[PDB]
C-alpha cells in the first residue's frame, strides 16, 4: 500500500498536524508500526 | 476424472521448541480447489460389513436433563428418582464432578443405541407403519414442501391427502412431543436423541437454494454422535464423515418386528393374525 | 400425600372425591382431614352446620 | 420400612442389577436374611443390638 | 536477564539519592478509594470518618521505601530513625513520618488493613531527579545483579534490609535444619485495641513454603490478646436466649412435626420449633486478624555488617500474592 | 509455540472490526500449530458459571497481529522464560502498574463480537486486577441476593472506586444479568448456608455461649493447642437404617460439602495469570488501551 | 533388522485424479479464486411465443486451506552427542556418537517419507467429501431441465425415495448375476462429466489412447471384482514424473507489490495485449463400458501397518421406527385360517387382548423385546 | 540448578529396578546442591493423613538420569514456572491433557522399591488429577471427623485435621451470614418453579432437611444498617476462604499437563510431558 | 470385575444383570461344586470346570 | 471484469444453473450486458 | 478401544460356527473351495528372507 519509488521531493517542511484540513485521509503513526510490512496479496489462478 | 482437482503445495518449514528433549515439528501448507463445472466424482457403497453399532434396545432416561420444573412435594420426585433410576443403566450416578452415567463393564456388541417414545392415539391406522413413515405424521421435512408446511394445519399433509395429520399430540406447534425433542426449547440432555432432527425447523436460517446442495450435503455430513461405550452427544466441531439419507427425506424405515415372538418363526406365513400384528421388513437392508 | 399408594394410583380410592349421592356426613367428616391439598366444599354458601 | 419378604419383590425387576435380594438369594434349599444378634427365642421388645 | 519497572513519582517517601541502590520499594494505592471503602468497612461502634481526617492531615506520591516505612512503626531501632531523619535531605520530614504513623494506626483501626494498600515492587537501582520529582527503577523478576546501575563504582548491586527488622525463623524455631536455599517473606503484624494499637513489620526468611501454623505459634501473644479485646465497642445483647440452641435431636426423629414442601406460608406451619441464630457482637474474622505475609523470593545467605544492615545473597525476585493470617 | 488460526474470509468492514481486537485473549483447546476460528467460539449469551468452569480446561492465548488470511496467537501457560507481550485491557475500570491480572467472564453487561458474515460469535473475557475482581464478584452476587428476598431493592451503595473515578456498576438487567448469573448466586449462597448448617449441627451449643467471653474463648482455645473442650463436637444421634425415607448421615453430608466447596473455590480464577510491568509509558493504562505485560 | 518401504506419490494411479503444482509462495496469498465462463447452447422454437436470446454466465470458486505436520523429537542424551558438547576423548564415545547419528538419519528418513502418504491420504479425504452417492445421482441426471414446476420435483423425489432403498448394496445381495454388476459400474463411470483439459497429464497406456479416471476400492471388493466380472487390461502405464510450476517473476511481482493481485498467466496476457521425460510404472488398468481407468486398492502400498483408519470404509446411517401398543380397528382383526395358533384347551386365548410389547431381532439374531415399563424413563418425569 | 543425589554401591538385583524409576518424584528437605540417597527417603506406608500433611513441609524434586554412580534431580518449584520436564504417572486414573496434577500419598502401601543392600525403602507419591484428589482428601478428612483399600486413622494427628477444618468453617459465621441464612425457604420455593434452580441443590442436601423442619424469624437489624452492608462482606470473606480451602487440607496442584503431539489421554504407567506451575 | 459383581448388567443380555441367581454369585450353590480353589475335585472329569 | 486470455478450454458442457450450488458467487444475464464494456481504472498520479 | 474389540469378538463368534469345515459341507460350490484356499495362503505373512 505505501509508495515504493518517490517521484518528487518536497522543498519546504512544515508542521503537518496543523494543516489536517488540506488532506483527505490522514494517518500519523509514531515510529515503525506493524502494517507497513504486510505483503499479503490475492488473485485468480486460472480462467477457463 | 482425468483432472478433477487442482492441488497447490506450498513451501516446507521447520519450527523448533523445547519439551526433556527437542521437538522439531515440520509443517507444509497446501490448498486445492474443484475445477469442474458439475460433479466430477461418485461412489456406490457396494459391499456391507457388520453393523458397527448394536441394533438392540436402551430406554432413554430423562433424569439427566434439566429445565423441567420439578414437583412440589420433594418426597414425590424423590420417590420417582429412587424407583425409576433402579435397574436402569446410564442412570446419572452422582460420582464426583459430573453426575454422568458410570463407565459400563463389558460389551456384547457395538455401542448400544438409544430408544425414544412418542405418545400417539390408539386409533392411529396401522398401515402408516408398513411403508416408510415419519414419527410425526406431518411428513413435512424440507425436500417436498416450501417453508410454512412444518407446522401449518390449514393445509393438508402432503404424504397423506386423506387426513391433516396422524398424531395430534406430536405435530402441532408447542405440542407435547414438540416440547421434548425440539431444537430451541432447552430440554436436551447428554444422551443422544435419535429423533432430534425430526422436530427441528432451526434450519429455516439455512434455506435451500438447490436440490444439488442437499444432494452433495448428504453423504458427507459430519457425524453427530460419539464413539465411546454409548451414544453420547459429541461436540459439533470435531465430527467425522458419515452418510445418511434420512436428513434428506426426514423419513424412517420399519424393522422386522411383530407383537409376539410366536409370529417370528421360520414358517413365517400370515402377517396379521389377531390384535397381534406383524410388520414386514421394508428397509435398505433386505439382506 | 398422607394417603396410601392406592389413592394416588386409582381415582376412586381417594377420600377426597365425594360420591354423587350422600345420606349422612361420614364421607364429609373424612374429607377435611387431608389438608396436604387445601380442600373446601361449599353448601349453599356455608361450610356445613 | 416394609419387610421385603411380605410385600412381593418382582417378577422381572428382581433380576435387575440393583435390588437387595440377589445379594441374599444363592441356594435353592436355604434362605439368608438379617436378624438381631441375639439368641432365639428372646425377650419381648426387640433389642437394638 | 531480568525485567524492570519505571515509575515516575514524587520524592516524599522513597528518596533515591539519599539511599544507595539495593533496597525494596513498595507501591502505594490511590488513597481516594481507601477513604471511600472505609465508609462501609469500619466496624460498628467505632469512628467511620477518622481515616478521612488522618489522610487529610498529610497534605502523585506513589512509592515508599521499606527503609522509610519500617521507621514509622512500633518496632525500630532508634539508630535508623536518626538516619532517616538526619540523612534524608527533605524538608519537614520528621513531621511527615509522624503523620504517616498516624495514618497506618488509623488504617488498622478502620479495618482496612495496610496489606490491602501496599503492593510490593522490586529493589530500586536507578533514578533521575528533578526538583522534588523522581523516576525510580526497580527489578521485578530474575536475580538482582543481572541489572546494570549507572554508579560506575559498583555496576551491580545487592539487596539491603534493615537488620533491626530481619527476623529469622528456622534458627528461631530450632528446626535443626541446615541452611540451603531459603525463601523470603515480608510479614505485617497487626494489633487491635481501640485508641491503643500499633503495627509491627518484619522480613522473614526460612525454608518453610507455607507459613501458617509457623506464624500462628510465633505471634501467639498477639493473636491471644487480639481475639479478646477486638470485639470491644460492639454492643452485644444480654444473655443468649435458649432458643438459640440449634436443635439437633430432631433430625432422625421418625415421629416429628413436618412440613409439606413449598408451603412456608400462612397454612399450618406454626407447630414448627423456633430457632433464632442471632450473632451480634461476637468475634468475626476481621476481628481476629493479626498478621499478613507475602512471598518475596529465594535467598542463599544473610550476613550482617555496616548503622546496622543485612546484605542478601543472590536474591531472586519472585513476588507472590498477599495472604491472611487470622486463625 | 505460536499458533495460527485459519480465518474463513468474511467481508470488508467486518474484517476491520476483527482487526480492532488485536489485544484480547482467546481460549484455545489444544496446543496444535493450526486451528479453525469455528473452534475458539462461544455463544456470547451464555451461563457465567459454566464458562468460568470451562476456562480451566483450556489455554489462554492473546491475539497478536491479524491478516485477512489468518491470525496469530501466543499461549500463556507453557512458555520460555516468560517473554513479554502486549495486552488490551478490557475490564470496566483501569489497572495500575505493578499488579496481577485475572480472567473472569463478562460478569456485568456483556460485549461480544457478532461476525454476521461467518455466523459465529466471540466472547473476550474481562481483565481485572486481583483484589478488585475478587470484590466485584462478591458485589454482583450480593446485589442479586439482596434482590432475592424482595427487601429494599436499592441502597445507593453498589458502587466501586478505582483510582479516584467512581464507577456505577451498570443496572443488573441489561443483556441477561437476571439470567446468566442466577446459576452463580444460587451455587454460592447454597454452599454457604450448607457449611453454616453443618457446623452448627456438629457443635449445637456454639451460639449459646457468652456473647463476648465464651465464644472468643472457644475460638482462641480451638486455634491454640489440643484442649478442645473435650469432644467439642457432641456425638450426633445415630442414623436410620438407610432405607427409611428420612435417613440423614451428617458426616457424608460434610464430605459432600468439602468436595463441592473445594471444586467451587478452584473454578473461580483468583490465581494470577500475568503481571503488568509497563515501562516507557503513562504509568496508568485506561480501559481500551494496550499495556505491556509479562506472563507470570 | 527391517527396511523402510519408500513410496513416491506420482507412481500411484491416484495422481491422475488431480493436477499437482508447487507454488512456493502460497504462504503469502490471501484467498485465491478461479473464473469460469460458460455459454449454454439454445435451439430455435417457433410459433406464437417469442424466442429467446442465448444466455451467458460467469462464476468463481474460492480455495481452502489445509496443512500437514509431523513431530520429530530427539532426546537430550543424544543431542549432547551430536553437537560434540558431551563428546569425550575415548574409543567408546565415538561408537555411541555413530549410533546416535545413524538413529537420527533413520528417523529423518521416516519423517520425510510421511509427506507422500500425506498427499495420498489427503486426496482421498478430499474426493470422498465432494462425491455424492450414486443412488442420489443417477435419477437427478435423468430429470435435467424439468425441475421447474412442482409436479416434476415430486416425481423426482418419489424416485429418489426408491433408489435409496433398492440400489444401495450390489455384489452382496447380487452374487448370482454378473452383467448387473458391470452395468452398475458403467452407470457409475458414465454419470459424471469430464473436467477441463490440460496438456500436463499425458497419463497414457503402454500402447495408445490416454487414461480417463481412477477406481479406488478396498482389497476385498477389488478381489471380488478382478476374478468374475473385470478382465485386466494391461500391467503398465507411462506417466509424468515431474510436477508443474507457478511462480511470480518480473511481471507478477510489480502488480503483487504495488496493486495487490497477481494473475498466473500474466506473461501471456502481457505479450498478447501489447504486441510483444515420461517414466514407466507398473500400474494395473481395466476397461469398463467404453473408457479406461486405473484400478487400485491402496490398503497395502499405503495405509498399511499404521494407526489410521482407511477412509473408504464409510458409514451408512438408518433410523428405525416401530409401533408399540397400537390396536387395529374391529374390521381388520381376522385369522387367516380357522386352524389358528389355538391355545391350550381348557384355558382362554390371550391372542385377543390388546398387545403390549414388540419383538424384534437383535444384531446377531437373538430376540430382545421392548415393553411399556421401559418407557418409565420418559412417561414418569415432571416434564410430562 | 540440578540436585545431585549420590548412590552407595548397589547389587545388580535392585540397580536395574531403580533404573525403571526415571520419571517419579522424591521429597528432599533442604535444597543443597548435593545430597545422599539415604537422606531423601520416607518410612514404609502409614497414616496417609500424616504423610499428606508432610508433603506441605517439603518441596518436591523429580529425577531424570540414573548412572551407576550418580542420580540427578530437579527442584520442582522454587523460581521457575516453565521448566518443561517429563514425569511418569503412577495413579490409577489416567490423567488427560489440559488439567493439573497433585501429589497424593499412596494407598494400601505395596509401592516400595525395597532395597535390601542399602537397607531402606522408598515410597514415591502417586499423581492424580485435581478433580479427584480433592474428593479423596474430602473422604479421608470426613472419615477422620467420624472418629471423635482403607487404613484407619491414628487419633493423634486426625485431631489436627479436624482443627483446621473446624476453624475454616467457624470463621464463615458472620452477622451478615445470618441474613443469607434467613432465605432458606425463599430459596427452596425458588428451587421449584425452574429446573436448574432445583438442579443446583443436592439430594442429601443437609439443608432441605432443615428448611422443611424449622422456621426462623426475620433477622435482627444489625448495628448501623444504614452506613454499611453486611451480606457483601460475608460473601467476600467466603470467597477468600473457599479459594484456599482445598489446598489447606490436601496439596496445591503442582503442574499442568501439556502435550504437543502424542495422543491426548495418557494411560497409567506411561511418561507424559508437563509444565509446572 | 465383571464376573462376580451384580451391579453391571449381563454383557450378553443387558436387560437383567444375571440369568440365574443360583449359579452366578460368588459362593453360590452351583459354584461350590465346580470352582478351582474350593477343592471338591474327584476322579471323573467335569466339563463345566 | 471478464478474463482476457483463458488458460484452458472446458472439455464438457452441462446445464449449469441446476448445479449452481457448487459455486460460491455467479451471475447470469440474457445476452450482451452493458456493464462488462466500460472498464475504468483509478490511478495515483504522483508520489512525494 | 472397547468399541472395536466388541465387534471383533462378535464377528469371531460367527466365524467359528460357519467356516470350520470346507470341501465336506460344500462340494457343490467348487469355486468357494478355491476361494478359501486362496484366503488361507494369503492370510499369513512372510518371515525374514
Amino acid at each position: 500500500r505505501p509508495a515504493i519509488l518517490p517521484s518528487g521531493q518536497i522543498l519546504s517542511n512544515i508542521e503537518v498536524h496543523s494543516h489536517r484540513a488540506l488532506f483527505d485521509i490522514f494517518k500519523r503513526f509514531r515510529s515503525d508500526d506493524n502494517n507497513l510490512y504486510g505483503a499479503e496479496f490475492d488473485a485468480l489462478l486460472g480462467t477457463y | 476424472e482425468k483432472a478433477s482437482e487442482s492441488y497447490f503445495m506450498g513451501q516446507m518449514q521447520v519450527a523448533r521448541t523445547e519439551s526433556g528433549g527437542l521437538h522439531l515439528q515440520l509443517t507444509q501448507p497446501r490448498a486445492n480447489v474443484d475445477l469442474g463445472v458439475g460433479f466430477t466424482a461418485a461412489y456406490a457403497a457396494a459391499a456391507l460389513r457388520a453393523p458397527v453399532t448394536d441394533m438392540g434396545n436402551l430406554p432413554q432416561n430423562l433424569f439427566a436433563t434439566r429445565g423441567a420444573p420439578p414437583m412440589l412435594d420433594a418426597d414425590a420426585d424423590d420417590y420417582l428418582r429412587r424407583t425409576v433410576n433402579a435397574g436402569n443403566r446410564l442412570a446419572p450416578v452422582p460420582v464426583f464432578g459430573q453426575m454422568l452415567p458410570q463407565v459400563p463393564a463389558g460389551l456384547a456388541r457395538g455401542q448400544q443405541s438409544v430408544c425414544e417414545f412418542i405418545a400417539t392415539p390408539v386409533s392411529v391406522d396401522l398401515a402408516y407403519f408398513r411403508r416408510a413413515c415419519n414419527p410425526r405424521g406431518r411428513a413435512a421435512g424440507e425436500v417436498h414442501g416450501e417453508e410454512g408446511l412444518m407446522f401449518d394445519h390449514s393445509h393438508a399433509d402432503p404424504a397423506h391427502p386423506h387426513r391433516a395429520t396422524a398424531n395430534p399430540w406430536a405435530s402441532q406447534r408447542h405440542s407435547y412431543a414438540d416440547r421434548l425433542y425440539n431444537g430451541q426449547y432447552n430440554m436436551s440432555g447428554p444422551a443422544y436423541s435419535p429423533c432430534f432432527k425430526f422436530f427441528t425447523p432451526a434450519e429455516a436460517v439455512a434455506k435451500s437454494r438447490g436440490l444439488a446442495r442437499l444432494i452433495a450435503d448428504t453423504g458427507a455430513a459430519a457425524s453427530p454422535t460419539s464413539n465411546g461405550e454409548y451414544q453420547f452427544k459429541r461436540p459439533v466441531g470435531a465430527g467425522e464423515l458419515v452418510e445418511d439419507p434420512c436428513a434428506l427425506f426426514q423419513e424412517a424405515y420399519p424393522p422386522l418386528c411383530a407383537s409376539d415372538s410366536a409370529l417370528l418363526r421360520t414358517p413365517l406365513g400370515a402377517e396379521e393374525h389377531f390384535a397381534q400384528y406383524l410388520i414386514r421388513d421394508e428397509s435398505p437392508l433386505k439382506g | 400425600g398422607n394417603q396410601p399408594q392406592e389413592e394416588l394410583n386409582h381415582a376412586l380410592a381417594d377420600a377426597t372425591l365425594l360420591p354423587p349421592l350422600i345420606w349422612d356426613c361420614d364421607p364429609i367428616l373424612y374429607r377435611d382431614g387431608l389438608a396436604e391439598r387445601l380442600p373446601e366444599l361449599r353448601v349453599n354458601g356455608a361450610h356445613f352446620q | 420400612v416394609r419387610p421385603r419378604w411380605a410385600a412381593p419383590a418382582a417378577a422381572d425387576q428382581l433380576l435387575a442389577p440393583g435390588n437387595a435380594d440377589l445379594r441374599l438369594e444363592l441356594h435353592p434349599a436355604f434362605d439368608f436374611f438379617v436378624a438381631p444378634e441375639v439368641d432365639v427365642p428372646g425377650p419381648f421388645a426387640v433389642p437394638q443390638v | 536477564r531480568a525485567r524492570l519497572i519505571r515509575q515516575v513519582t514524587l520524592a516524599d517517601f522513597c528518596e533515591p539519592q539519599a539511599e544507595r541502590p539495593g533496597l525494596v520499594v513498595l507501591a502505594l494505592r490511590h488513597p481516594a478509594d481507601l477513604a471511600g471503602a472505609a465508609y462501609a468497612a469500619t466496624p460498628p461502634g467505632k469512628n467511620h470518618r477518622d481515616l478521612e481526617e488522618a489522610w487529610l492531615a498529610l497534605d502523585r506520591a506513589s512509592v515508599v521505601s521499606l527503609n522509610f516505612l519500617v521507621a514509622a512503626a512500633e518496632n525500630a531501632d532508634d539508630a535508623l530513625r536518626a538516619h532517616v531523619t538526619t540523612n534524608y535531605r527533605d524538608r519537614r520530614t520528621a513531621a511527615r513520618l509522624e503523620r504517616f504513623a498516624t495514618v497506618l494506626r488509623a488504617m488498622i483501626r478502620s479495618h482496612v488493613f495496610p496489606h490491602r494498600a501496599l503492593h510490593v515492587l522490586g529493589g530500586l537501582l536507578g533514578h533521575v531527579t528533578q526538583d522534588r520529582l523522581a523516576s525510580v527503577t526497580c527489578v521485578a523478576r530474575g536475580d538482582q545483579e543481572a541489572a546494570r546501575t549507572n554508579d560506575m563504582a559498583a555496576r551491580r548491586s545487592q539487596v539491603h534490609v534493615p537488620a533491626c527488622a530481619l527476623m529469622d525463623v528456622d534458627r528461631e524455631l530450632r528446626l535443626g535444619g541446615d541452611d540451603g536455599l531459603r525463601f523470603a517473606y515480608l510479614v505485617f503484624v497487626y494489633t487491635q485495641r481501640h485508641r491503643r494499637e500499633a503495627l509491627r513489620v518484619h522480613v522473614a526468611v526460612s525454608r518453610l513454603p507455607e507459613l501458617g501454623d509457623a506464624l500462628s505459634f510465633l505471634l501467639a501473644g498477639t493473636r491471644v490478646d487480639n481475639a479478646i479485646h477486638g470485639t470491644d465497642e460492639a454492643d452485644a445483647p444480654a444473655a443468649p436466649a435458649a432458643a438459640a440452641a440449634f436443635p439437633a435431636y430432631l433430625f432422625n426423629d421418625p415421629r416429628s412435626a413436618r412440613c409439606p414442601t413449598g408451603r412456608l406460608n400462612t397454612p399450618a406451619a406454626e407447630a414448627l420449633p423456633v430457632w433464632a441464630p442471632d450473632m451480634r457482637g461476637r468475634a468475626t474474622r476481621n476481628s481476629c486478624m493479626y498478621a499478613a505475609y507475602v512471598r518475596l523470593g529465594t535467598v542463599e545467605r544473610v550476613v550482617r555488617r555496616a548503622l546496622p544492615l543485612a546484605h542478601m545473597e543472590r536474591f531472586t525476585w519472585d513476588v507472590g500474592a498477599w495472604e491472611e493470617c487470622f486463625f | 509455540m505460536e499458533v495460527d488460526i485459519a480465518l474463513p474470509t468474511l467481508s470488508p468492514g467486518d474484517l476491520s472490526a476483527l482487526q480492532r481486537c488485536e489485544g484480547r485473549v482467546v481460549f484455545l483447546e489444544t496446543l496444535r500449530r493450526h486451528a479453525t476460528l469455528r473452534e475458539v467460539a462461544l455463544p456470547c449469551g451464555g451461563d457465567v458459571l459454566a464458562a468460568m468452569a470451562a476456562y480451566r480446561r483450556r489455554f489462554a492465548a492473546v491475539i497478536t497481529r491479524v491478516t485477512p488470511h489468518r491470525m496469530l496467537a501466543t499461549p500463556l501457560g507453557v512458555g520460555g522464560r516468560g517473554q513479554s507481550l502486549v495486552l488490551q485491557n478490557t475490564g470496566p475500570f483501569d489497572l495500575t502498574n505493578g499488579d496481577h491480572v485475572c480472567l473472569v467472564p463478562p460478569l456485568l453487561g456483556d460485549e461480544c463480537l457478532r461476525l454476521t458474515s461467518a455466523n459465529l460469535e466471540l466472547r473476550f473475557p474481562m481483565t481485572l486486577p486481583l483484589a478488585q475482581a475478587r470484590e466485584l464478584t462478591a458485589r454482583v452476587v450480593a446485589r442479586a441476593a439482596e434482590t432475592l428476598r424482595g427487601g429494599a431493592p436499592a441502597r445507593g451503595a453498589d458502587v466501586v472506586f478505582s483510582n479516584g473515578r467512581r464507577y456505577q456498576l451498570p443496572p443488573p438487567h441489561r443483556d441477561n444479568a437476571e439470567a446468566a448469573t442466577r446459576s452463580l448466586v444460587l451455587n454460592m449462597i447454597f454452599l454457604l448456608n450448607e457449611g453454616a448448617v453443618i457446623l452448627l449441627s456438629l457443635i449445637p451449643n456454639l451460639l449459646t455461649l457468652g456473647a463476648q467471653d465464651g465464644y472468643a474463648n472457644a475460638v482462641i482455645q480451638l486455634g491454640s493447642a489440643t484442649r478442645e473442650l473435650g469432644q467439642l463436637v457432641r456425638q450426633p444421634p445415630p442414623p436410620l437404617p438407610q432405607d427409611h425415607a428420612r435417613r440423614f448421615c451428617v458426616f457424608e453430608a460434610l464430605e459432600a460439602w468439602i468436595a463441592s466447596a473445594s471444586r467451587l473455590g478452584d473454578t473461580l480464577g483468583t490465581r494470577p495469570v500475568a503481571r503488568v510491568c509497563i515501562f516507557d509509558g503513562p504509568p496508568t493504562v485506561p480501559p481500551g488501551e494496550k499495556a505491556a505485560v509479562v506472563e507470570v | 533388522c527391517s527396511t523402510l518401504s519408500l513410496v513416491r506419490f506420482l507412481e500411484l494411479g491416484l495422481s491422475v485424479a488431480c493436477v499437482c503444482t508447487k507454488f512456493p509462495e502460497l504462504s503469502y496469498v490471501a484467498e485465491g479464486t478461479i473464473q469460469f465462463e460458460v455459454q449454454q447452447p439454445m435451439i430455435a422454437r417457433d410459433g406464437p411465443h417469442p424466442a429467446d436470446q442465448p444466455v451467458h454466465n460467469y462464476m468463481i470458486k474460492r480455495l481452502d486451506r489445509r496443512s500437514l505436520n509431523a513431530a520429530f523429537s530427539i532426546a537430550v542424551e543424544a543431542l549432547g552427542l551430536i553437537s560434540g558438547e558431551n563428546l569425550d576423548g575415548t574409543h567408546i564415545s565415538s561408537a555411541m556418537r555413530l549410533r546416535a547419528i545413524q538413529q537420527l538419519a533413520r528417523n529423518v528418513q521416516a519423517v520425510l517419507d510421511s509427506f507422500e502418504r500425506g498427499t495420498a491420504d489427503q486426496m482421498l479425504r478430499v474426493l470422498m467429501e465432494k462425491a455424492p452417492p450414486l443412488s442420489l445421482l443417477a435419477p437427478f441426471t435423468l430429470y435435467e431441465g424439468r425441475l421447474a414446476d412442482r409436479v416434476a420435483c415430486a416425481a423426482l423425489v418419489s424416485e429418489l425415495k426408491r433408489r435409496v432403498r433398492d440400489d444401495t448394496f450390489f455384489l452382496t445381495k447380487h452374487e448370482r448375476n454378473k452383467d448387473a454388476v458391470l452395468d452398475r459400474l458403467s452407470d457409475l463411470v458414465n454419470c459424471t462429466a469430464p473436467s477441463v483439459a490440460v496438456a500436463r497429464m499425458t497419463h497414457a497406456d503402454t500402447q495408445g489412447r490416454p487414461v480417463d479416471g481412477v477406481l479406488v476400492t478396498t482389497a476385498g471388493v477389488r478381489q471380488r471384482l478382478l476374478h468374475h466380472v473385470l478382465t485386466l487390461a494391461d500391467t503398465h502405464a507411462d506417466v509424468p514424473v515431474t510436477y508443474g510450476e507457478m511462480v511470480i517473476a518480473n511481471t507478477n511481482l510489480v502488480t503483487a507489490l504495488v496493486m495487490g493481485k497477481a494473475v498466473s498467466n500474466m506473461d501471456d496476457v502481457a505479450r498478447y495485449l501489447l504486441g510483444g521425460g515420461s517414466a514407466r510404472v507398473r500400474a494395473d488398468l481395466v476397461v469398463v463400458g467404453d473408457r479406461l481407468v486405473f484400478l487400485e486398492a491402496l490398503e497395502k502400498r499405503v495405509y498399511q501397518a499404521t494407526q489410521v483408519p482407511y477412509p473408504l470404509v464409510g458409514n451408512l446411517d438408518v433410523t428405525f421406527v416401530m409401533p408399540l401398543g397400537v390396536f387395529k380397528p374391529a374390521a381388520d382383526r381376522y385369522a387367516r385360517h380357522a386352524g389358528s395358533f389355538a391355545p391350550t384347551p381348557g384355558l382362554p386365548d390371550p391372542r385377543t387382548h390388546p398387545p403390549r410389547a414388540v419383538h424384534f431381532f437383535n444384531k446377531d439374531g437373538v430376540p430382545c423385546h421392548v415393553t411399556f415399563e421401559h418407557a418409565m424413563g420418559t412417561l414418569c418425569h415432571p416434564s410430562f
